[PDB]
């Protein structure tokens, strides 16, 4: 956690409906946006901090 | 010369301009644009905003 | 019915997804109660259910 | 493995969405139609509806 990895996502089409097939989580916690609407939006960049 | 008539016109115009500019206020919502709230949130979450 | 964990959040008014669109849709004016419980001991087989 | 649910490890991934004035680079799967001008249409430019 102190050296958390960060990855930058750009120049791609992001389908957020396959994120359920990668990790056995129960639900998103989305602030400022709703999890079901993510596929209808364009973002300038995405950052995945793990 | 005609200060009062121009003052009346100015007061009415200023009231209308203020009414228009009030549309850019968030009022505690995430955004002041109705379309952005509708597009970025589900119905249950967008109803509050 | 039976779903998996990810989709339990979709059994609610105003939701969208595979389940809420093509399988089981609830009205936006829903008045009721949803009860979901894990059934891994019953609905899961070693080779797959 | 014998620790309680509060003391067990949890893997966390945080997705931060940079939505600036720059041209969009990350988009959802959405087919784009032809551009229609001089007609009343429902337009959707990069999620701006």
């Amino acid at each position: 956690v102190y050296a958390w990895n960060r990855k930058r996502i750009s120049n791609c089409v992001a389908d957020y409906s396959v994120l359920y097939n990668f990790a056995p989580f129960f639900a998103f916690k989305c602030y400022g946006v709703s999890p079901t609407k993510l596929n209808d939006l364009c973002f300038t960049n995405v950052y995945a901090d793990s | 010369a005609l200060g009062k008539l121009q003052d009346v016109v100015n007061h009415n115009a200023q009231a209308l301009n203020t009414l228009v500019k009030q549309l850019s206020s968030k009022f505690g919502a995430i955004s002041s644009v109705l379309n952005d709230i509708l597009s970025r949130l589900d119905k249950v979450e967008a109803e509050v905003q | 019915f039976v779903i998996r964990g990810n989709e339990v959040s979709q059994i609610a008014p105003g939701q969208t997804g595979n389940i809420a669109d093509y399988n089981y849709k609830l009205p936006d004016d829903f008045t009721g109660c949803v009860i979901a419980w894990n059934s891994n001991k019953l609905d899961s087989k070693v080779g797959g259910n | 493995p014998t620790y309680g649910v509060g003391h067990q490890p949890y893997r966390v991934v945080v997705l931060s969405f940079e939505l600036l004035h720059a041209p969009a680079t990350v988009c959802g799967p959405k087919k784009s139609t032809n551009l229609v001008k001089n007609k009343c249409v429902n337009f959707n430019f990069n999620g701006l509806t």
